[PDB]
RNA sequence: ACCGUGAGGGAAAGGUGAAAAGAACCCCGGGAGGGGAGUGAAAUAGAGCCUGAAACCGUGGGCUUACAAGCAGUCACGGCCCCGCAAGGGGUUGUGGCGUGCCUAUUGAAGCAUGAGCCGGCGACUCACGGUCGUGGGCGAGCUUAAGCCGUUGAGGCGGAG
RNA sequence: AGGUGGAGCCUGGGAGUGAGGGCGCGAGCGAUAACGUCCGCGUCCGAGCGCGGGAACAACCGAGACCGCCAGCUAAGGCCC
RNA sequence: GGGGGAUGACCCCAGGCGGUAGGGGAGCGUUCCCGAUGCCGAUGAAGGCCGACCCGCGAGGGCGGCUGGAGGUAAGGGAAG
């Protein structure tokens, strides 16, 4: 008996609205769909994984002192080009992003990872694509 | 008895070390002398029983 | 309709009709197999226990197998210590004609 | 009698870069090469034997855990489940149950579900 | 039925050589021609000789027809190497190659159906 | 040969075929070289000549590759090409998992410590006479000959000093 | 007295080694410095740079790898991605 | 190691089997000699180039196809550039 494996599967779509869910937790999930770790088909060198949407971020929520305190940095390849951002600021000019970054970082590392992060579509506050299915959840 | 027939007993040709061949065959590269120094050398050492 | 069958620490998923390569067990080729052991129906409610009882699934030794041969190499560096051994595992081919409840 | 190398020597070099096909470069055109990138692939692949086992299994967890979180539980508590209802069955290489005979998948969940509950 | 000429030991280094080759390559005997005429290299020359050389038996060998003529194939091997002392610097001496090509053109019939 | 004023040092380099029958003659070309013709059992035996390995260079074909990152492999699945009646196998490699070159020396090396551009050849535990253990046999209060002498299709025998 | 062990003792043949290192414990030298130095008793690395954990890591935790498997139970350490 | 008593090769059963210096033990292959005034060989020797094939734990040995064109040399033993 060989393991079973699929073929090429029905393309699926998901939706999320992020008002009020905190981050990592609502990261944790977004995840787990874009890799489709829920599917029991489960493939790891395949990408068959929900295409996830997410409204209504920038209504992101977030604990503790983070909102001043919290820092995203960047580094050109020149000297004393590492840029810090606060995630106020952020939020006040790239707003998502930030849920972008946090998934970006829970996907793993890799061409595979690198697709899948394609399959996530964020959106600051309502609309978005209105092409294909999109099912909810909270 | 035969020209072929003929042969030594089990023991009588035994036949014999080798080195410094395999690695396996144990015996190879420093060929059963061990790294060292004076005795590995070529002449090797002084005459033991003195 | 299908099975779950257990042979040689192992279990297989069978059809009445199914050709398949099995640990090596003792069985002239064309002598007959009851494997008294079975796990699993395939019009379902029947699973429970370890093993359902009474039933068992018959296959017919078609020969021993000899599989194609693995190279099972170990080299260690620095210490000049390397070894080479053939490996070729037995098998038993096994045709799985009907299985009876 | 002289016993010079003759055919032996030219042989085994020609023994192993024959094993060493289609690697790259130089690692398959020169028997120094091709003898150094083997014992690499000697040792890789019996590792490799141990590991495809820890491999395979990994896989058929998602994949068991994956279909009965569609039926809202664990895996974890699904295999406790399975232990205490003596269904030791699973041997998780049949979560091609999970995938091919769903209803038998759903059967099991409650075998499981019952015992503790 | 195909037709060829091959120059040997062209002394001549085939870096350099196998370049106007690969101009010339899968080209009707007439374009062939044009080029290596315009091309300027000094492995022009040599490889026109070889690709006349092969029309001519082409047409009085191997009874093909002229007009209907492309390059089918053409390379150029390496052959044995001229080896020279150069001296140097400081007493030291050099060798270099003067190397040497296998020129190969081979003809074909354009289909001409 | 060549190198050194000199004494002196001191290489490389063998093979067509049974027989030259060593390719008239024609064609491209200045020659070289090739293409027909011919010889031959064979001419990728054509004189840069038996066999013609490997590094190395080139032409043609299959698979692959321009958002991936690496001791170059390996385990898995999938794609495309090949072979096969089938189940099956060979090739290639997209993705995923794992992965710190060989040898040497070291307390310890992937090591930013030695050695190696690559391939093919050459290249290092021997022999004599003693010794000392073990082993296979002969004879056993004994065992055994050395030089030499006779004799010999590669025939042995004698010889008792020691 | 138990203890049949790749235990022990006796005779002989063949060795290699006589540059060790880390850690724990106990001391000296040192500064109740050093990946320091020097002894003791243990351990491991050496020769287990084979395997799991510790991000990565000879010697810290887990554990002594004869071969195969797309079976199962555990160890340390883990169970949001 | 212990049974079966073939007097061992064969069959059960049970254990051991990481390893450098180093010790021990079995084999493989190469050149030559006896085997040989023999046997293989042009219906093709040695050597070469392929194989996804067969036997062997392995070193290797087979076999098939291509090349090659005159040598090769069992079982069984002996000796080493
Ligand atoms: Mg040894
Ligand atoms: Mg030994
Ligand atoms: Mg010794
Ligand atoms: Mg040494
Ligand atoms: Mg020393
Ligand atoms: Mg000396
Ligand atoms: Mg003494
Ligand atoms: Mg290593
Ligand atoms: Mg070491
Ligand atoms: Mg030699
Ligand atoms: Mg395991
Ligand atoms: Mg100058
Ligand atoms: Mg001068
Ligand atoms: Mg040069
Ligand atoms: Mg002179
Ligand atoms: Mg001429
Ligand atoms: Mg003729
Ligand atoms: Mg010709
Ligand atoms: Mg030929
Ligand atoms: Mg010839
Ligand atoms: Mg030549
Ligand atoms: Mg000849
Ligand atoms: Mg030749
Ligand atoms: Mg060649
Ligand atoms: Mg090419
Ligand atoms: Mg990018
Ligand atoms: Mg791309
Ligand atoms: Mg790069
Ligand atoms: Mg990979
Ligand atoms: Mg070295
Ligand atoms: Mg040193
Ligand atoms: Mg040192
Ligand atoms: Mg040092
Ligand atoms: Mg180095
Ligand atoms: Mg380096
Ligand atoms: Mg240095
Ligand atoms: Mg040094
Ligand atoms: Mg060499
Ligand atoms: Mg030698
Ligand atoms: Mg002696
Ligand atoms: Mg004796
Ligand atoms: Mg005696
Ligand atoms: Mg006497
Ligand atoms: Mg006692
Ligand atoms: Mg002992
Ligand atoms: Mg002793
Ligand atoms: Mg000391
Ligand atoms: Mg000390
Ligand atoms: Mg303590
Ligand atoms: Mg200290
Ligand atoms: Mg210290
Ligand atoms: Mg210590
Ligand atoms: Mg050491
Ligand atoms: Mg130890
Ligand atoms: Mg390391
Ligand atoms: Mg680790
Ligand atoms: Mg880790
Ligand atoms: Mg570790
Ligand atoms: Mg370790
Ligand atoms: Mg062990
Ligand atoms: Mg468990
Ligand atoms: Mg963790
Ligand atoms: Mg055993
Ligand atoms: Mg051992
Ligand atoms: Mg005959
Ligand atoms: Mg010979
Ligand atoms: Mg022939
Ligand atoms: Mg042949
Ligand atoms: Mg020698």
């Amino acid at each position: 008996m060989k393991t079973y494996v699929p073929k090429q599967v029905e393309p699926r779509w998901v939706l999320i609205d992020a008002e009020g869910k905190t981050l990592g937790r609502l990261a944790t999930k977004i995840a787990t769909l874009l890799r489709g770790k829920h599917r029991p088909d489960w493939t790891p060198n395949v990408a068959m994984g929900d295409f996830v949407v997410v409204v209504n971020a920038d209504k992101i929520r977030v604990t503790g002192k983070k909102l001043e305190q919290k820092i995203y940095t960047r580094y050109s390849g020149y000297p004393g080009g590492l840029k810090k951002i606060p995630l106020e600021k952020m939020l006040a000019t790239h707003p998502e992003r930030v849920l972008e970054h946090a998934v970006k970082g829970m996907l793993p590392k890799g061409p595979l990872g690198r697709r899948l992060f394609k399959r996530l579509k964020v959106y600051a506050g309502p609309d978005h694509p209105h092409q294909a299915q999109r099912p909810e959840k909270l | 008895m035969k020209l072929s027939d003929l042969r030594p007993n089990p023991g009588a040709n035994k036949r014999r070390k080798r080195v410094g061949r395999g690695p396996g065959s144990g015996h190879g590269k420093t060929a059963t002398r061990g790294h060292k120094g004076q005795k590995s050398r070529s002449g090797g050492l002084k005459d033991p029983r003195r | 309709m299908f099975a779950i069958v257990k042979t040689g620490g192992k279990q297989y998923r069978v059809e009445p009709g199914l050709k398949l390569r099995v640990e090596k067990l003792d069985a002239e080729p064309g002598a007959t197999v009851e494997l008294p052991v079975l796990l699993l129906g395939g019009e379902k409610t029947v699973v429970g226990t370890p093993v359902v009882e009474g039933a068992s699934v018959v296959a017919e030794v078609l020969g021993h197998g000899r599989g194609k041969k693995i190279l099972v190499s170990k080299f260690k560096a620095k210490v000049q210590y390397r070894r080479k051994k053939g490996h070729r595992q037995p098998y038993t081919e096994l045709l799985i004609k009907e299985i009876r409840g | 009698p002289r016993a010079k190398t003759g055919v032996v020597r030219r042989r085994k070099h020609k023994k192993i870069l024959k094993l060493a096909k289609g690697y790259w470069g130089l690692r398959s055109k020169s028997f120094r090469k091709a003898r150094e990138t083997l014992f690499a692939a000697g040792n890789y692949a019996y590792a490799h034997r141990k590991r495809r086992k820890r491999d395979f299994r990994r896989l058929w967890i998602v994949r068991i855990n994956a279909a009965c979180r569609q039926h809202g539980l664990n895996y974890s508590t699904f295999i406790h489940g399975l232990k205490k209802a003596g269904i030791e069955v699973d041997r998780k290489n049949l979560a091609d149950l999970a995938v091919r005979e769903p209803q038998v998948f759903a059967e099991l969940v409650e075998r499981a579900k019952a015992a503790q509950g | 039925m195909e037709a060829k000429a091959i120059a040997r030991y062209v002394r001549i280094s085939p870096r350099k050589v196998r370049l106007v080759v690969d101009l010339i390559r899968g080209k009707s005997l007439e374009e062939a021609r044009n080029i290596l005429r315009y091309t300027n290299k000094r492995g022009a020359y040599f490889v026109a000789k070889v690709l006349e050389s092969a029309a001519a038996n082409a047409v009085n060998n191997h009874d093909m027809l002229e007009d209907r003529l492309y390059v089918k194939a053409a390379y150029v091997d390496e052959g044995p190497a001229l080896k020279r002392v150069l001296p140097r610097a400081r007493g030291r001496a050099d060798i270099i190659k003067k190397r040497t090509s296998h020129i190969t053109v081979i003809l074909g019939e354009k289909h001409g159906k």
